């Protein structure tokens, strides 16, 4: 009995984030393709400047 | 985090912990006790 | 390491992953201010094990993700029982009754009578001489 065996050595990001708003989520972008999003905005790549 | 070192990063096989606890523990020899008691009773009544 | 060497390392290479939490882009801190959640609480480089942090940044990070609820029990008295107090103030913590087993490294006592009995026992044998 008790609880299932847990392996801390394998890091699961969903354990630390207790709020759904802050998790990075892939969502449909009507303009073009699919984008990452969260309450912190969209994951993006650095431009030239 | 006060007792963070109390937990295990690796998984723990608690069944094996209990099995070692049972293995290395005092053995109440009820089999020997029962055989000796029956022998004592038979000797006291039938034999003597 | 010391704060001065930390600043030297982080301004020699301001794009270092380790020195990204200390010198984040103004975009990150501005997003954190707008969201009303400090950036060091959720920023991924700030969570890196190898990420260096000065005293101020770590003592501010410690403020992230802490609950404020107090249990004040009275005169608790328990006998032949088990007690377990968990300060779960409706924090999505599943009720856990996990029994904590340990390695009982038990030493078995052996049925050795105190050898102070050895003289007396001899006297017992001696009284057979009365039956002769």
């Amino acid at each position: 009995g008790g609880t299932p065996a847990l392996d801390r050595r394998v890091q699961d990001v969903n354990d630390t984030i207790s709020d759904v708003k802050q998790k990075w989520r892939c969502v449909v972008y009507p303009g073009n393709g699919f984008v990452s999003a969260s309450i912190f905005g969209f994951q993006a790549e650095v431009g030239p400047n | 985090l006060s007792n963070s070192d109390r937990f295990s990063t690796v998984p723990v096989n608690r069944a094996k912990v209990v099995q070692h606890n049972i293995k290395h523990s005092f053995d109440l020899k009820l089999h020997l006790i029962s055989l000796l008691s029956l022998l004592v009773i038979w000797i006291l009544i039938v034999a003597i | 390491m010391t704060d001065e060497q930390i600043y030297a390392f982080c301004d020699a290479n301001k794009d270092d992953i380790r020195c990204k939490c200390i010198y984040p882009d103004k975009s990150i801190v501005r997003i954190g201010i707008d969201t009303r959640l400090p950036y060091y609480c959720w920023y991924e480089p700030c969570k890196r094990s190898d990420a260096l942090l000065p005293a101020s940044l770590k003592k501010n990070i410690t403020k992230c993700n802490v609950s404020d609820c107090t249990i004040s029990l009275g005169n608790v008295s328990i006998t032949d029982s088990k007690l377990d107090v968990n300060n779960v103030c409706d924090s999505k913590r599943v009720a856990t009754e996990n029994i904590a087993v340990r390695y009982l490294n038990q030493e078995i006592r052996y049925p050795i009578i105190d050898i102070k009995w050895l003289p007396i026992g001899l006297l017992a044998l001696a009284i057979l001489i009365l039956a002769f």
